[PDB]
Formats: C-alpha cells, sequence, structure tokens
C-alpha cells in the first residue's frame, strides 16, 4: 500500500520517469549489462564498477495512476518508455542460476514488485502473481555482480531519479 | 486523456481530484459527502480537492476537504484489478454551486455503443509524457464485451468493460485513475487500467460502475 520513492522524496512515476538504481552495498556500482555464457549480445543485467551512473529502469503498470506502490505488479525495462526492449525477466540460466536478463517482449503484468527492506529497497520476483516471491540478491562471478534470486540475501537499493 | 479536449471550468462540475501535496487520481462526486475512486488509487491521509479547471493556480471556486474515511472495497483483489471501487467520505459536506456540482448513480448499465464522456489530468500523448494544467475530456463510446475479452485474454472480470476506439489514438492514460466515465448524465464507469495508453487493440478498461450500487447505499447508510 506504501507508495515508492525516490531520493528527492518525491513517488516514482508511472512509466514517466527513469531512475538509477544506486545499492547501499555497492556504491560504486550501477546497473550494466554482461553475457553469462555463449550468448553473443549482452543480455543479463549486473552491477559493474566499470559502469557510474549505471543504466536507468522504468517501472510501468497498466493502471493508469502516476505512481508505484508496493502492491502493484510492475514491468521493469531499460530504453525508451513506450519501447519493448530492454525488459527484464528472469530465466534459468548456468552457472548463475535465476538470473536477471532482458528480453524484447512486454507482459501485460510484470513479475516484478518493489519492497521495502532494510533502509532502502528490493526488487522481488514472484514466479507468478499469486504467489510467494524472491528477492533479487548478487551472484559474485567476473569481478562484477550478477543480479539474480537469493531469497534471504536482498540487494537493497536507492532510487535515485534520472534528472 | 489522450485525444481530448478541454472541458471548460464549469462543465464537470462532478469531477474531483485525489492529492496529497499532488494529484495522482481522479474521482466522481456522488452526493455532498461522498466521492467515488478506484481501489488502487488508496492512499493514508488524502485530501480531496472539488471544483479545480486549472490544478495549478488557487483559481478560488476550489475546495480542499480532507477525507474522513477511505474504505476501498472488501473484495479488492491487488493481483486481479477486480473490484476495482473506493469509497471516500468528506469530512465536511461539500458546496454545490457552479463549478461544483454532485453526479448521480446509474439506474441500470450501458448497452454497447452509448457514448460516454471521459475526463482527467492524465497523459495527452501515447508516447512519452506531457501533463496539461486544465482538464481534458473525450467522448468514447462502450464496446462489447466479445472484444473486450479478446484484447485482454483472461483477465476481462464480470465487474469491468471495455471503452474507446479499436483504432487507437483516443483513450484515458496515466493519471486519470478513479475519474468519471458518463452516459446519460449516468456514472457508469470508472477508469482502472489499460495496455499502455490508446495503443491499436489496447483500449481502455473501466470498472463497472453499476455493480455496486446497493454497496453504495449500504455503505453510505452504514457510515
Amino acid at each position: 500500500s506504501s507508495v515508492v520513492v525516490d531520493t528527492n522524496g518525491q513517488p516514482v512515476s508511472n512509466g514517466a520517469d527513469a531512475y538509477y538504481l544506486v545499492p547501499v552495498s555497492h556504491g560504486h556500482a550501477g546497473l550494466a549489462l554482461a553475457k553469462i555464457g555463449n550468448e553473443a549480445e549482452p543480455r543479463a543485467v549486473v552491477l559493474d564498477p566499470h559502469h557510474r551512473p549505471g543504466l536507468p529502469v522504468r517501472f510501468e503498470s497498466p493502471l493508469r495512476i502516476n505512481i508505484i506502490k508496493e502492491s502493484y505488479f510492475l514491468n521493469i525495462k531499460f530504453g525508451p518508455s513506450s519501447s519493448d526492449s530492454g525488459v527484464w525477466d528472469v530465466i534459468q540460466q548456468d552457472p548463475i542460476g535465476l538470473a536477471v536478463k532482458v528480453t524484447d517482449t512486454k507482459s501485460l503484468l510484470g513479475p516484478f514488485k518493489v519492497e521495502k527492506e532494510g533502509e532502502g529497497y528490493k526488487i522481488v520476483y514472484y514466479p507468478e502473481r499469486g504467489q510467494t516471491g524472491l528477492d533479487i540478491g548478487l551472484v559474485h562471478r567476473n569481478d562484477k555482480y550478477y543480479l539474480a534470486v537469493k531469497d534471504g540475501e536482498p540487494c537493497v537499493f536507492k532510487i535515485r531519479k534520472a534528472t | 486523456i489522450v485525444g481530448g479536449y478541454t472541458c471548460g471550468a464549469n462543465t464537470v462540475p462532478y469531477q474531483v481530484s485525489l492529492n496529497s501535496g499532488y494529484h495522482f487520481c481522479g474521482g466522481s462526486l456522488i452526493n455532498s459527502q461522498w466521492v467515488v475512486s478506484a481501489a488502487h488509487c488508496y492512499k493514508s491521509g488524502i485530501q480531496v480537492r472539488l471544483g479545480e479547471d486549472n490544478i495549478n493556480v488557487v483559481e478560488g471556486n476550489e475546495q480542499f476537504i480532507s477525507a474522513s474515511k477511505s474504505i476501498v472495497h472488501p473484495s479488492y483483489n491487488s493481483n486481479t484489478l477486480n473490484n476495482d471501487i473506493m469509497l471516500i467520505k468528506l469530512k465536511s459536506a461539500a458546496s454545490l454551486n457552479s463549478r461544483v456540482a454532485s453526479i448521480s448513480l446509474p439506474t441500470s448499465c450501458a448497452s454497447a455503443g452509448t457514448q460516454c464522456l471521459i475526463s482527467g489530468w492524465g497523459n495527452t500523448k501515447s508516447s512519452g509524457t506531457s501533463y496539461p494544467d486544465v482538464l481534458k475530456c473525450l467522448k468514447a463510446p462502450i464496446l462489447s464485451d466479445s472484444s473486450c475479452k479478446s484484447a485482454y485474454p483472461g483477465q476481462i472480470t464480470s465487474n469491468m468493460f471495455c471503452a474507446g476506439y479499436l483504432e487507437g489514438g483516443k483513450d484515458s492514460c496515466q493519471g486519470d485513475s478513479g475519474g468519471p466515465v458518463v452516459c446519460s448524465g449516468k456514472l457508469q464507469g470508472i477508469v482502472s487500467w489499460g495496455s499502455g495508453c490508446a495503443q491499436k487493440n489496447k483500449p481502455g478498461v473501466y470498472t463497472k460502475v453499476c455493480n455496486y450500487v446497493s454497496w453504495i447505499k449500504q455503505t453510505i447508510a452504514s457510515n
């Protein structure tokens, strides 16, 4: 029921604005793209020290309200607002596991919710909407931090408005 | 409002805005002390603003009345968007005048093709964002339920109806939620949700007010 907000105290807009995800435990890490296995194009989302400020995201809910709540099912996407590229998804992939990846399709109701955690916010993945959720944490590999399912060990974010 | 026109100051006397320092949802004034809106517009400490045409200027005929009770429909489902309706009781009765009038509850549900009026301060563009200062209006017809279920598979409940234009270009959008859908002088719909705004084969979906008329009366009577 609580509103998701930015660092300036303003409620997160619905698709309208992009926001940087600034981790509290990785001050020098921004959202970025990397390859996992034998992929030609980078489709996995990582926290990369070689990328500050990281890639900003947009929060989209089909509800025609201008703010984002904890209880809304959300799509998270890179790039422009109405585009279908850069949409986040969870895909079983070795050796990381339940890795956050990008696709070019946009479901009507996304599998993500933004929930309060510690001093900030966590991205919670629900395989389907009614279910129990899985916190997205970090899998340490290749001198970068792959965002992935790590229930009990959430990755904590601040949400910084793109300006 | 995408593809609409400027209403005018006195033209939508039942339109209200839900505020907590900023505008986030629309609403409908149904009597002197009660406003209806969407369930997902629920917020703590809602302040209700009546009689606005320009939201960014204190035009003078406005009244800011704080909510006394914000009652979401008890069957509201945060996962399925069904039962998307909320009641807001004002702490004091609103004064009716040229810019402030109540809209009456519907007697029956409207049938496909009925011409309806949708209003709100939402986005005017299907891609990107642009928020107007003055209230915007749009005429749009109710669509048949068979085409409605085809547009949004598995998501259309018995308490919802589609409205708009299958071509696109004319639709409600983010920021209109909770606002009125008026047909024949009756509050028939509440703007709820849709896939993007004004996209082809992605019409607006609106809560079917007529299913809740007894509950509205029971809730107003009980409180």
